[PDB]
């Protein structure tokens, strides 16, 4: 029951930089450690087998190394075709196969100010019976951010769904959408709504409020 | 430079004991090496090393021993300065050839331990006997140069040494250049073997550690009633087998674990189905297969590493006792004679140059085959 | 060349059964063990099944023991996996792979060829048309943001376009999110310095349009 | 509660250098100009702003200054361990002028 633990979970870099990924095994494994590259919306592909040799077909930019029970995947120079999720796998036995947590390399850029917008429920959405308030975070970086809902100056816990997009082709600026769903009675009884955004790059958390 | 004057109170105490110790060490070394002759590629080189010291001692030493009757040891015993012509040529010949013999010993360990391919390559033991004429042939050509007109021999202060004299002729610089390069070459081979031996010790330690992992977990399977403990013990054994597996013995060593891992997969196959008794039955057959092939390689690995490190200890002590003695001659030759008004490093270089040939046979006499204490200390 | 094609995936009601098939091309299944791996949306990989057609041994994950049954057919050179008593966490993607037997070089080359994989969704709900709700910006609002919110749609794939694909600058489409009721949700926003948002739903065959005006 | 203070500053010339040292391991540090400057989290790397990328390096080693850099530089520590940008321990700040 070996549990593979992958320490690198999120790393941002550009082309030409060196990337180092570490894979840790709960039990000692001689050479049964492999690295796989899975692109979004595509099947994974084996990069390094036995942690020493290179797969027939993959570029020579990837390399593998071993030290005790720690395995290292090294990328000398990044390329626009090498931006995909990386997985560590053990294959000590046919019935003993456990994957890690994954590692998706990102494109680093300059930090910008996120634009925060608020959208109240429309009239048709109110007539439907469920009121959904939307909080939009456009052009922010990195992916790590926080959004909090405040109704009548009272924090809300739960009932909020967050959705984050991927990096755009032009600029690696993610987009975040937070939807808060409630009933018609809760929308009519409460007076004002607001969403507060805390993210790296802002001195003060940016608040966006609406009043019915 | 002819130093005829000598104090009358000169006693042959140092010369006699030195010659006696040298000849006794040479005879003892030859007698002890003859016990092996009925012997390895490294041992046959040691036979020629003590033989060169014995041959030189019988030619260099008796010259000054008989000449101790008169106050002047040796000014001109024979016409045309044949007395020094025989003494200086002998000391120059048996000094470079003896160092070249050490290079053959260092190169042998370098090719055998450093390169596995050269070990598999056939190196005839009788070819080692042909090394002695080759070493004497190369040394004779280089030592024939001072016999010409440009070569000069002068009598030192004690009156018994007439080695090469530093002058405008560029031969003493070249003679020390060969000795200095040989010292670096022998030390480079020793440093390479030491690094190879240290890497060999870690490989044997990891191989022994994987051997202990297999045996320890095997006893757990015999007393494991639950199938979960059987599968856990076989898991560590399978990983240890793949780590241990990483020439006829090399092919058999890989094939030994290839069939061994397959037995682990069969035992793991029965463990998944729930057959605990059947899994323990395959574990008993695993011990017989492992001892048949894997254990044989471990016994040869411990024996080979122990035999080769003993030859390194014999080589390490000899090169140390060649280095400390040859360094005074290296500094003396490079430094100009006009720099020192009363040169004293010259006489010191003469002493160590003769002492090292005497210490070498006694080194083998002290370092006996029971060097297990020196091997692991 | 070596290819592995998966089939049989789709929508399955909870408590039912599903038969997935993996067909290999370029080699024989009797010389390579067949492995089935599962990957959940927004997570990593997880091995779920293994079979060795050379000897007939089978193995499954500890969480799926007693519910999955894997088999291999050498006459058709394929693998069949039967899944009974499915749960809500089974919504994932299944991939098929091969692994060489010990010893040899293909053994160390674990999972050298990965199949395309098929999607499995286990949810107890009925299909519903995409309810499009327009999002209007504030009356006070340089930069402006307009959006159309689509909710209460059962099928996973949905396409949202602005101005029939003409306005594609600053248009960001957010991934679907599973609500508590079991119906996905999706929103799309567009940054502008008429605006019609078109939502074309292929499985439901329902086209809904809305007009967005500033408040 | 944690007191944050950095040494150095004053009047600098264009093209010079300035090594500021704010004063941890598990948390992330950030610099602000009064505008975001740079952030250092771990070995997860560091991020810079628009005009900060290339010129500055984060220990903030300001190099290749421009006449627009003259402003007060602060220091903040992210309380959240998920890099959520929750800054509450704001330092006093030091006055820095360029040319
Ligand atoms: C040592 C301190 C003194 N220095 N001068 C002194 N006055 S002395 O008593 O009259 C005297 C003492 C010793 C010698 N040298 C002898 S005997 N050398 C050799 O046998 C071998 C040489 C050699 C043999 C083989 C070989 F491979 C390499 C070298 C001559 C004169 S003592």
């Amino acid at each position: 029951d070996i549990q593979m633990t992958q320490s690198p979970s999120s790393l941002s870099a550009s082309v030409g930089d060196r990337v180092t990924i570490t894979c840790r095994a709960s039990q000692s494994v001689s050479s049964a450690v492999a690295w796989y590259q899975q692109k979004p919306g595509k099947a994974p592909k084996l990069l390094i087998y036995s942690a020493s040799s290179l797969y027939s077909g993959v570029p020579s930019r990837f390399s593998g190394s071993r030290s005790g029970t720690d395995f290292t995947l090294t990328i000398s120079s990044l390329q626009p075709e090498d931006f995909a999720t990386y997985y560590c796998q053990q294959y000590l036995y046919y019935s003993l196969v456990t994957f890690g947590q994954g590692t998706k390399v990102e494109i680093k850029r300059t930090v910008a100010a996120p634009s925060v917008f608020i959208f109240p429920p429309s009239d048709s959405q109110l007539k439907s019976g469920t009121a959904s308030v939307v909080c939009l975070l456009n052009n922010f970086y990195p992916r790590e951010a926080k959004v909090q809902w405040k109704v009548d100056n009272a924090l809300q816990s739960g009932n909020s769904q967050e959705s984050v997009t991927e990096q755009d082709s032009k600029d690696s600026t993610y987009s975040l959408s937070s939807t808060l769903t409630l009933s018609k009675a809760d929308y009519e009884k409460h007076k004002v709504y607001a969403c507060e955004v805390t993210h790296q790059g802002l001195s003060s958390p940016v608040t966006k409020s609406f009043n019915r | 430079e002819t130093r005829q004057w000598l104090p009358p109170g000169e006693s042959p105490a140092i010369s006699s004991v030195m010659f006696s110790a040298g000849v006794l060490g040479n005879l003892i070394a030859l007698a002890l090496l003859a016990r092996r002759w009925r012997l390895s590629l490294f041992h046959v080189l040691v036979t020629e090393l003590v033989f060169t010291d014995l041959l030189g001692t019988c030619l260099i030493s008796p010259v000054v021993l008989a000449s101790y009757a008169r106050n002047q040891t040796l000014v001109a015993l024979a016409p045309e300065s044949r007395a020094c012509t025989y003494f200086a040529f002998a000391m120059t010949f048996f000094s470079l050839a003896t160092m070249l013999m050490l290079f053959a010993m260092a190169l042998e360990r370098y090719l055998s331990i450093g390169h596995p391919y050269f070990y598999q390559r056939r190196v005839s033991r009788s070819g080692g006997l042909a090394v002695l004429p080759v070493i004497y042939a190369v040394s004779l050509l280089f030592c024939s140069l001072p016999l010409l007109d440009y070569g000069q021999y002068v009598q030192y202060c004690p009156g018994t040494w007439c080695f090469i004299r530093h002058g405008r002729t560029a031969y003493l610089q070249l003679y020390a250049t060969l000795l200095l390069l040989l010292i670096v070459s022998v030390l480079a081979c020793n440093f390479s073997v030491i690094l190879n031996l240290i890497r060999a010790r870690r490989q044997l330690a990891d191989l022994e550690d994987n051997w202990e992992t297999l045996n320890d977990n095997l006893k757990v399977i015999e007393k494991a009633d639950n199938a979960a403990q059987v599968k856990d013990a076989l898991t560590k054994m399978r990983a240890a087998a793949l780590d241990a597996q990483k020439s006829p013995e090399m092919k058999d060593f890989r094939h030994g674990f290839d069939i061994l891992v397959g037995q682990i997969d069969d035992a793991l196959k029965l463990a998944n189905e729930g057959k605990v008794k059947e899994a323990q039955a395959a574990a008993e057959q695993l011990k017989t297969t492992r001892n048949a092939y894997i254990q044989k390689y471990l016994e040869r690995a411990r024996s080979t590493l122990a035999e080769e490190t003993d030859h390194l200890i014999l080589l390490a002590i000899m090169t140390i006792t060649f280095a400390v003695c040859s360094l005074p001659f290296t500094i003396f030759a490079y430094m100009n004679e006009t720099s020192s008004r009363k040169e004293k490093w010259d006489l010191q270089a003469l002493r160590f140059l003769s002492i090292n040939s005497i210490i070498d046979p006694w080194v083998f006499a002290i370092l006996r085959p029971p060097v297990l204490r020196l091997m692991r200390s | 060349e070596v290819q592995l094609v998966e089939s049989g995936g789709g929508l399955v009601q909870p408590g039912g059964s599903l038969r997935l098939s993996c067909a290999a091309s370029g080699f024989n299944v009797r010389s390579f063990s067949i492995h089935w791996v599962r990957q959940a949306p927004g997570k990593g990989l997880e091995w779920v099944a293994y079979i060795s057609s050379s000897s007939g041994s089978t193995s499954y994950a500890d969480s799926v023991k007693g519910r999955f049954t894997i088999s291999a057919d050498t006459s058709k050179n394929t693998a069949y996996l039967q899944m009974n008593s499915l749960r809500a966490e089974d919504t994932a993607v299944y991939y098929c792979a091969r692994w060489g037997y010990w010893p040899g070089e293909p053994w160390w080359k674990a999972f050298d060829y990965w199949g395309q994989g098929t999607l499995v969704t286990v949810s107890s709900a009925s299909t519903k048309g995409p309810s499009v709700f327009p999002l209007a910006p504030s009356s006070k609002s340089g930069t402006a943001a307009l959006g159309c919110l689509v909710k209460d749609y059962f099928p996973e794939p949905v396409t949202v376009s602005w101005n029939s694909g003409a306005l594609t600058s600053g248009v960001h489409t957010f991934p679907a999110v599973l609500q508590s009721s079991g119906l996905y949700s999706l929103s799309s926003v567009v940054t502008v310095p008429t605006y019609i948002c078109n939502v074309n739903h292929k499985p439901s065959n329902t086209k809904v349009d809305k007009k967005v005006e500033p408040k | 509660q944690v007191q944050l203070q950095e040494s150095g500053g004053g009047l600098v010339q264009p093209g010079g250098s300035l090594r500021l040292s704010c004063a941890i391991s598990r948390y992330a540090m950030s610099w602000f100009r009064q505008e975001f400057v740079a952030v250092a989290r771990r070995g997860d790397g560091a991020f810079y702003a628009d005009s900060v990328q290339g010129r500055f390096t984060v220990y903030l080693q300001m190099n290749s200054l421009k006449p627009e850099d003259t402003a007060v530089y602060y220091c903040a520590i992210d309380s959240d361990t998920f890099y959520s940008g929750s800054y509450d321990y704001w330092g006093q700040g030091t006055q820095v002028t360029v040319s």
